[PDB]
């Protein structure tokens, strides 16, 4: 009665592009070209696929299958599998809030850059502005110029002193106050995601049509543009030059594993929610396969889109694209690439489509990012929730805005690094390992192959059973152990993070998954009788 | 890394001729080549940067050309003070490497080597040694034979020939032939004689002196 | 103007360490990268590494990783380079040179530092005058000279009358034998100033800090 069965998706292509749109984001565009260039060049293509075939694809497919089979949220699905691990469904929620605290602000920057890209003369071309210093030296000026340790470029000046305004803060210690411009930008973004989420999967399935197809068009325009630029072969050479001695280093394998894990994004509850709304007899294998393989291919061509332009930039300057692509962060897009676009014909066009591309790269992923949590909460508190969806979605968008006010400060970029590298990563990897173990070693892999055999009509191959049993948990275990054994020393804009930053990162990191052990203790302490009977009634799913 | 290869380790030219030094790089460089000049006994001095551009305080006679991997440093009017070792260096990729170096030697007309023999001084006889010295000044080219004669017999032991670098004023080499001997042997012979064979004349220049208080 | 003054020559025993200074003047010291180039005897230039004076931002070469350590002092605008585990290959002339960030050229260099890594004892030079004989024919010009025998290392300076005049002085490169160097110098002066006036050759040895002056007597 009343609700009973849940709703279903409006078309196969909508869900196929929704998952693709969530999988593809900023990092696919710029993190993969950098990590591919600095870790063996073209030879990075070899371990990147292995970590996919053995690690990424099995988690992606197993998550999309569990989601499309059980049709439950990230929280209520554990009550029907392993109640003690229900805290997982909560942990991810908290995790999402941290991601949403910064991932949108980044887009805000692009948005503030987009609304600043409608002028006939781009603001970051000249030095006669209200934010430039006396060190600002630009081009279209007297030739012979020689760069100095204190000299700066109008683009670097525009990012540093105008939009980001990071010169007004001394670090994590002093970062206040808040920039109202980026607050309004992130409000507009939280509004464009509000009207794209508030109705449920209908609008995020109609809006995804645009958010997921535009980046390929923009990447195509930038691609055929950058291929025509003189001296673009240098960036391609630096992008594909095989350096097989890097493969001897045990670091590049960990870099590839981590990169393909985030980029694929299993273990976050997004694929669970997206798979939940679908036909029971609908095929899941082909969907997961195609989407992931596209997500990789798209990264691969994005590499060219970036390195052709950076090759042209190295030609205009003096070569060694590694020198011009030293900084691995937002500065590679907001300063370097932007300065390269400004010196091209129809600069307004390629700027509008570039920043618009960035925003459209971000939107689909935060759409999903919220979609998983919303689905989880609505499925965990039914009839206490779902009274309206707009109320909860609004409470989340607003919560993310107040959670992003720390990032909208002048030293907000500092917090972005802190949140992006020390907090979300190791916790998502941790909960992904816990989930992979619970589904593989608690619920039983044989019964899982039986559920896929019921849904798809055939039992999964031995390659996948042997992947879920041993290969995938060791795949996540390797990354977690590698990170925990040596957290990277953070540095951003000639500013090294204090030594206690990692403690703050761990505090944010630890505060996310306090619920899984405290919930195991909660259910283990609430259910009467012996601990063996409590863990037996707590590990085995509900019989009816 | 980058290997800047200068094939010609030595190049000969004359005062007023057009001389060009080549520099071969490993990979493509675009226009990131600098040319430095190091005079014998001085620190390197930057002359060219970014293939063709000249640095401040550099004469107009030094030029630069090339775009890719092979680059050329050209001197139009070679002067006597242009005698130095020239180095090329890439300035794009880390690390910055240099070339082998091309010592530009100046070719001119022949010059007669002024030979001057010198008897061991009294301060050295006081210390207990005696070295007859034979100087060869202002000649060209470098190839020149030096023969020693204690008392008519060709002396060969204890002779050290020291060739200096070319001159930066008149481009003339100079060398020193040293005959180091003991005091006891010096006071048992009287007239020493050193002769030099050069290409300016067929007859070797012969210098002689007497030990009996000159 | 822009001057980079390095330290003097250094004679050090193998296995020890040596630090070379680099006092900069004539430009904004916090504006340019400070570099160190190694030049071996008869070899080419060899970039060791640079350092950012604002924070000491060093950037070494893979070939010198763990071999050289670059430091900088902003209070006196002076750079330093320390070399440990010294061997025979390290006995060379080291320069410190200024350089911008882009284009990365070496606009101004230091005078250099002659480093000798050997266990040979610092031997004082024996200065013996090389005066023309009293039986020679005094023509339009007489050729004088002084002799330096037995010293280590290659750190010697032979001047003539406080550098006046020296428009015809020929200095011959030192020759190493049995662990000791030996060199000579000459000077062609006209016959209207000798032996009337005073012509005295000065021989300085910075390694042993011994300056012996000898006057020429026919
Ligand atoms: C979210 C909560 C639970 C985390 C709290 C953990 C505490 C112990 C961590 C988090 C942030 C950390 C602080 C971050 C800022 C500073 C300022 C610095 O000048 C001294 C270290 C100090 C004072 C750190 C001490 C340890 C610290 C206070
Ligand atoms: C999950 N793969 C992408 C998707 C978008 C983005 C992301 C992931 C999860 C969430 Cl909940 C959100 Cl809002 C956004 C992200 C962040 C860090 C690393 C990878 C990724
Ligand atoms: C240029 O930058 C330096 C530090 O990078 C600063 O000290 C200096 O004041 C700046 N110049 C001007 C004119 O502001
Ligand atoms: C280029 O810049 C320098 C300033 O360091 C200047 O002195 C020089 O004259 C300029 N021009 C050339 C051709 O080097
Ligand atoms: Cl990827
Ligand atoms: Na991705
Ligand atoms: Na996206």
């Amino acid at each position: 009665g009343s609700q009973g069965e849940r709703e279903t998706w409006g078309k196969k292509v909508d869900f196929l592009l929704s998952v693709i749109g969530y999988a593809v984001d900023l990092g696919n565009v710029w993190r993969f070209p950098y990590i591919c260039a600095q870790n063996g060049g073209g030879a990075f293509l070899l371990p990147y696929t292995i970590m996919a075939i053995f690690g990424g694809i099995p988690l992606f497919y197993m998550e999309l299958a569990l989601g499309q089979y059980h049709r439950n949220g990230c929280i209520s699905i554990w009550r029907k599998i392993c109640p003690i691990f229900k805290g997982i469904g909560y942990a991810i929620c908290i995790i999402a809030f941290y991601i949403a605290s910064y991932y949108n602000t980044i887009m805000a920057w692009a948005l503030y850059y987009l609304i600043s890209s409608f002028t006939d003369q781009l603001p970051w071309t000249s030095c006669k502005n209200s934010w430039n210093t006396g060190n600002c030296t630009n081009y279209f000026s007297e030739d012979n110029i020689t760069w100095t340790l204190h000299s700066t470029s109008p683009a670097e000046e525009f990012y540093t002193r105008h939009v980001l305004q990071i010169h007004r803060s001394k670090g994590l210690q002093d970062l206040g106050g808040i920039s109202w411009q980026l607050a309004l930008c992130i409000m507009l973004i939280f509004t464009v995601i509000y009207f794209s989420i508030w109705k449920g999967v209908k609008t995020s399935g109609k809006v995804v049509w645009v958010t997921a197809t535009f980046p390929y068009i923009a990447l195509s325009v930038l691609l055929v543009r950058g291929a025509t630029l003189p001296g673009a072969w240098r960036g391609v050479l630096f992008y594909l030059k095989p350096n097989w001695q890097k493969l001897l280093e045990t670091g590049v394998w960990i870099d590839a594993a981590a990169q393909i894990f985030f980029s694929l994004g299993p273990g976050f509850g997004v694929l669970l929610a997206f798979a939940s709304y679908n036909k029971f007899n609908n095929n899941c294998y082909q969907d997961a396969l195609v989407t992931s393989v596209v997500n990789c291919m798209t990264s691969f061509v994005s590499g060219f889109v970036i390195f052709t332009v950076l090759g042209y930039m190295a030609e205009m300057r003096n070569e060694d694209v590694s020198e011009v692509a030293k900084d691995a962060g937002p500065s590679l897009l907001f300063i370097t690439y932007a300065e390269a676009i400004a010196n091209m014909p129809a600069s307004t066009f390629f700027a509008i489509i570039f920043f618009l591309m960035l925003i459209t790269l971000g939107l689909d992923s935060s759409f999903a990012g919220l979609e998983g949590v919303i689905t989880a909460v609505l499925d965990e508190f039914p009839h206490v929730w779902a009274k309206r969806r707009e109320r909860f979605v609004l409470a989340v968008v607003i919560t993310c805005f107040f959670g992003s006010l720390v990032t909208l400060t002048f030293g907000g970029a500092y917090v972005v690094k802190l949140l992006e590298e020390y907090a979300t990563g190791p916790a998502v990897l941790t909960v992904a390992l816990i989930e992979a173990v619970a589904v593989s070693w608690f619920y039983g892999i044989t019964q899982f192959c039986r559920d896929v055999k019921e849904m798809l009509g055939f039992s999964p191959g031995w390659f996948w059973r042997i992947c879920w049993v041993a290969i995938s948990p060791l795949f996540l275990l390797f990354i977690i152990a590698s990170f925990l054994m040596s957290p990277p020393q953070l540095r951003l804009f000639q500013y090294n993070y204090p030594y206690w930053s990692i403690i703050l990162g761990y505090a944010i990191g630890t505060s996310s998954f306090i619920c899984i052990p405290t919930y195991i203790a909660y259910r283990l302490i609430i259910t009467p009788g012996t601990f063996k009977e409590r863990i037996i009634k707590s590990i085995t799913p509900e019989t009816p | 890394d980058i290997v800047m290869t200068q094939s010609h380790k030595f190049m000969s030219t004359s005062v007023g001729d057009r001389v060009s030094i080549t520099c071969k790089a490993s990979q493509d460089v675009s226009t990131a080549v600098a040319w430095y000049q190091q005079k014998p006994g001085q620190s390197p001095k930057l002359l060219i940067y970014s293939a063709s551009y000249r640095y401040t305080g550099v004469p107009d006679r030094f030029t630069g050309s090339g775009s890719g991997t092979d680059f050329t440093f050209t001197i139009s009017s070679v002067q006597a003070e242009d005698l130095a070792v020239y180095y090329c260096q890439q300035h794009y990729s880390i690390p910055r490497t240099f070339g082998g170096g091309t010592k530009l030697e100046i070719k001119r007309a022949d010059a007669a080597p002024t030979v001057s023999i010198f008897p061991p001084s009294s301060e050295q006889l006081t210390s207990g040694g005696a070295s007859v010295v034979c100087f060869l000044n202002n000649f060209y080219p470098k190839d020149i034979n030096v023969k020693w004669k204690i008392d008519g017999s060709e002396r060969q032991n204890g002779v050290l020939n020291s060739w200096t670098d070319q001159d930066s004023k008149d481009s003339t080499y100079s060398m020193s032939s040293t005959l180091t001997l003991t005091k006891d042997e010096y006071e048992r012979h009287n007239s020493y004689t050193c002769e030099a064979t050069h290409k300016t004349s067929t007859s070797p220049i012969v210098k002689s002196f007497n030990r009996n208080e000159c | 103007e822009v001057q980079l003054q390095q330290s003097g020559p250094e004679l050090v025993k193998p296995g020890a360490s040596v630090k070379i200074s680099c006092k900069a003047s004539g430009y904004t010291f916090t504006d340019y990268y400070m570099n160190w180039v190694k030049q071996s005897h008869g070899k080419s230039l060899e970039w060791i590494g640079n350092i950012n004076p604002n924070n000491g931002g060093t950037s070494y070469n893979q070939k010198f990783k763990g071999k050289a350590t670059l430091t900088v002092d902003k209070s006196s605008t002076t750079a330093y380079m320390e070399l440990r585990s010294l061997t025979s290959e390290d006995s060379a002339v080291y320069y410190c040179t200024r350089s911008p960030v882009r284009p990365y050229y070496f606009d101004y260099w230091g005078q250099g530092t002659t480093l000798t890594v050997s266990s040979a004892k610092t031997t004082p030079p024996s200065v013996y005058p090389l005066a023309p004989g009293c039986g020679d024919t005094t023509g339009s010009s007489v050729t004088l000279g002084c002799l330096v025998k037995g010293y280590f290392p290659e750190s010697v300076t032979v001047t003539w009358n406080s550098g006046s005049l020296s428009s015809s002085v020929h200095t011959f490169p030192a020759l190493l034998q049995s662990g000791l160097y030996t060199m000579s110098s000459s000077v062609t002066v006209p016959s209207s100033t000798w032996p009337s006036q005073t012509v005295t050759c000065s021989v300085a040895h910075p390694a042993s800090s011994t300056t012996v002056d000898k006057k020429l007597e026919p």
